[PDB]
RNA sequence: CGGCCCCCUGGACGAAGACUGACGCUCAGGUGCGAAAGCGUGGGGAGCAAACAGGAUUAGAUACCCUGGUAGUCCACGCCGUAAACGAUGUCGACUUGGAGGUUGUGCCCUUGAGGCGUGGCUUCCGGAGCUAACGCGUUAAGUCGACCGCCUGGGGAGUAC
């Protein structure tokens, strides 16, 4: 939709779902809150956390908040020769350029989490807090800067850059 | 006090950029004329100038695309006691080559790429990120 | 014209009056009440140099019975 | 036109005031003071207001609906005269926050508006008790002064005009996620950071700020006049 | 503390504010508790902090009219 | 009787309460107010849940 | 660091003319050195006070509160320098938009404004680029950095053991 990446459909990635509460002053709350990560495999910055009164529009909301004010960022499929040494909000990781043809090791949900983001052959291990909100942020802030140029005048390409610089 | 004359211009390089400063001078040296001249031609910095006859001294213009910073960081790799040096074969590559290494063979001052092209090594002197 | 360097009113609203010397008691009580007592600095907007040099000079002045020390001397 | 640099001069010898604190960041703009007075610097300005106009002009060919926002006691008037007719839109009993992020319950709450004033004209909600009908009376008073000078407004607008930045940064931030040009008269205390295209301005003095706010808006506003005249022609061939 | 200083036309009544100008404080003030040489420096040397409130107040009167509370 | 249906058959109930007070809107009145007892979701505790929208005077 | 003063003496702030010309930086060990009270002997000792009594409180003056009341507090010299040794932030130095207050060297000004502008000084309000979990910092950093040092690696038990 609009500034967004060439995904057709929407990913649907849904990653937890959860249940709060004070239930100090007129009873507990009712709402839900929900996590949720839409990529296109070539590269989005699309992270959504929501919450709704109900669980089907707790993940609803969670998802609308992200696929829209997106940028497309225009990786090559799974290689990418720029990225950023992650750090979010203490959650650190450190990905690097890199070979697709020697697959992904990932743990718990991340092998299917990285995929659908499309930085996975580029990442390599984090560091700091391991909450699930912040350790998926690699496509996000790992991109806040980036480029994977496929031309041969790569190194006179920031020369191109500056003579429009100045 | 002065243990580091290439930190020096390097962080001088970056403020300079992040205060949006049009010019940037320090002193002079013999180093910093041969990075400046590879500097100028790979666009890392836009011109530079070498003036004084009493003592020598730098002046150098940013790198820019739109009219703020696009360069994140530019900082020295071998130091003042962990000097680093690599052979022909093992010469580093800095973000598939969109960045540079600046690269002191015994042939002098060049990018990573002709000092492999010539087959030589020596001290890697300052990456860009 | 110019140059006139200390006419009247002129750098400051309020004068700083005498330094350092404590042998005049009238250049003293510009800044000593009745009651007896030296004035806070904050009330008068003094600068601060003028203020510290007094300090010393009205104790000289207050150890040679030339001001009453004490509010029951009045 | 040369008439950018008249307006300018001729509102701008106020000088301001806003005591001494200011921003650091507007720095350039601030000429040194003259004994704790702030005093703006004009001839800084005569490339910034001549920068801010000739871009305004191209908008107005692609417009139909304005948004003057950031009023207050000393900019009513003006806001009010900026406007002129109904294809431009303007709040004056207040900017309220997420106007146009929301504008969904804006249309709902004009279709209440609508709605109980032709009601209470003909008499419809009169019956039962007059308190029933007094506090209703009074709820209408207040939409109807709230929304008298944008209940029209069929979109949302082409671009924000914003006249003072101090107290109506959300507004400048959600027009931001929306995507849309803002064009900027600033104060001293206000920052000339984060927006696209700047008038260095002081707050203070009532004859200045009814001027530069005049020139700003007879050049959209007659802008889109001439453009408008065109565009007729142009649509006319098709046919023929 | 009812002040040495002699209130115009004599009464009854003191007219105890009109009398002082800097007496009973600091030194009939601190009534029956333990001295200390050097607390004052960091206790009482709060200038720096009223200073901030005066600054803050001068500001906001402008603030209020663009707001339009004025 | 709608409502009461879901959860006797067993069927999961994710939506179910907050469609019916949708299409009840979407269908004609003013307000609905729909609250929902009977132990939700397999609870081992009395839970219960509502949801009110338009006017509903009490 | 505070009566006031003198005797002995440091370090810093401005400013011109001149001089030498990396003579630099950091620093285990180290010698020298105490806010306060501890403390040995000589000189001295008004009030307050741990302790101790008794009152009062809620069963502990030694939880809470008051009154008496002793070593102490005070000085000279002499012994190991502890802590909340800091904007809880090592050092020194290079670099990064500034405005204004308090107040001082000093060019210029009804020195008309503890003000302005010109340029340094500590000190303090304010916030940008950037950084932070958050408060908060921001040219006196918690920014960009530089070198070298100090020091930490789950809690209790242990600042003790050894």
């Amino acid at each position: 939709a609009h500034i967004e990446k060439q995904a057709g459909e929407l990913q649907e990635k849904l990653i937890a779902v959860n249940r709060v509460s004070k239930t100090v002053k007129g009873g507990r709350i009712f709402s839900f809150t929900a996590l949720t990560v839409v990529g296109d495999g070539n590269g989005r910055v699309g992270f959504g956390y929501g919450k709704a009164r109900e669980v089907p529009a707790a993940i609803q909301k969670a998802m609308e908040k992200a696929r829209r004010n997106m940028i497309n960022v225009a990786l090559n499929n799974g290689t990418l020769q720029h990225p950023v040494k992650g750090v979010h909000t203490g959650s650190r990781v450190f990905m690097q350029p890199a070979s697709e043809g020697t697959g992904i090791i990932a743990g718990g949900a991340m092998r299917a989490v990285l995929e659908v983001a499309g930085v996975h052959n580029v990442l390599a291990k984090a560091y700091g807090s391991t909450n699930p909100i912040n350790v998926v942020r690699a496509t996000i802030d790992g991109l806040e800067n980036m480029n994977s140029p496929e031309m041969v005048a790569a190194k006179r390409g920031k020369s191109v850059e500056e003579i429009l610089g100045k | 006090s002065m243990q580091d004359p290439i930190a020096d211009m390097l962080t001088r390089i970056r403020n300079g950029q992040a205060a949006n400063k049009a010019a940037v001078t320090m002193p002079s040296s013999k180093l910093k004329v041969a990075i400046a001249n590879v500097l100028k031609e790979e666009g890392f910095i836009e011109d530079f100038k070498v003036e004084g006859d009493t003592k020598p001294e730098l002046e150098l213009t940013l790198k820019y695309f739109q009219g703020k910073a696009v360069v994140e960081s530019i900082q020295r790799v071998s130091r003042p006691g962990l000097r680093i040096y690599k052979r022909k074969d093992e010469l580093p590559k800095v973000m598939a080559g969109l960045g540079i290494a600046v690269v002191s063979t015994s042939k002098g001052v060049m990018t990573d790429r002709a000092a492999r092209q010539a087959g030589l090594g020596g001290e890697i002197i300052c990456y860009v990120a | 014209a110019r140059y006139f360097r200390r006419r009247k009113f002129c750098r400051f609203t309020a004068e700083g009056v005498q330094e350092i010397d404590y042998k005049d008691i009238a250049t003293l009580k510009n800044y000593i009440t009745e009651s007896g007592k030296i004035v806070p600095s904050r009330i008068t907007g003094t600068r601060a140099k003028y203020q510290r040099q007094l300090a010393r000079a009205i104790k000289r002045a207050r150890y040679l019975s030339l001001l009453p020390y004490t509010d029951r001397h009045q | 036109a040369t008439v950018s640099m008249r307006d300018m001069l001729k509102a701008g010898v106020h000088f301001g005031h806003q005591t001494r604190y200011w921003n650091p960041k507007m720095k350039p703009f601030i000429f040194g003071a003259r004994n704790k007075v702030h005093i703006i610097n004009l001839e800084k300005t005569v490339p910034m207001f001549n920068e801010a106009l000739a871009e305004l002009n191209k908008i107005a060919s692609r417009k139909g609906k304005i948004l003057f926002v950031g009023t207050k006691r000393a900019a009513s008037e003006a806001v009010k005269d900026a406007a002129l007719s109904c294809d431009q839109f303007f709040v004056n009993h207040r900017w309220l926050g997420g106007m146009l992020t929301n504008w969904k319950t804006v249309r709902q709450s004009i279709k209440r508006l609508k709605d109980l004033e032709t009601q209470s004209q003909d008499g419809t909600f009169d019956k039962l008790t007059k308190k029933e009908a007094l506090m209703r009376t009074r709820e209408l008073e207040k939409l109807e002064n709230s929304l008298g000078g944008i209940k029209d407004m069929g979109g949302l607008p082409d671009a924000l005009f914003v006249i003072d930045a101090d107290h109506e940064h959300i507004a400048i931030k959600e027009a931001n996620n929306l995507g849309i040009p803002v064009f900027a008269i600033v104060d001293t205390n206000s920052d000339p950071d984060g927006v696209d295209f700047v008038i260095p301005g002081n707050d203070d003095a009532i004859r200045a700020v009814t001027l530069y706010l005049g020139a700003v808006a007879a050049t959209v506003r007659e802008g889109r006049s001439q453009d408008l005249a065109s565009q007729a022609e142009e649509s006319f061939v098709e046919a023929e | 503390p009812v002040i040495k200083v002699r209130e115009n036309e004599p009464f009854d009544v003191a007219l105890r504010r009109f009398k002082r100008s800097c007496e009973k404080a600091g030194v009939l003030a601190e009534v029956r508790r333990r001295e200390f040489y050097e607390k004052p420096t960091t206790e009482r040397k709060r200038a720096k902090a009223s200073a901030v409130k005066r600054h803050a107040k001068k500001l906001a009167r402008e603030n209020a009219r663009r707001t339009r509370l004025y | 009787d709608s409502i009461t249906s879901q959860l006797e058959r067993r069927v999961m109930f994710r939506r179910a309460m907050k469609r019916a007070v949708q299409n009840a809107m979407r269908l004609g009145a003013k307000g609905i107010k729909v609250e929902v007892s009977g132990r939700l979701g397999g609870a081992e505790i009395a839970r219960t849940e509502w949801y009110r929208e338009g006017r509903v005077p009490l």
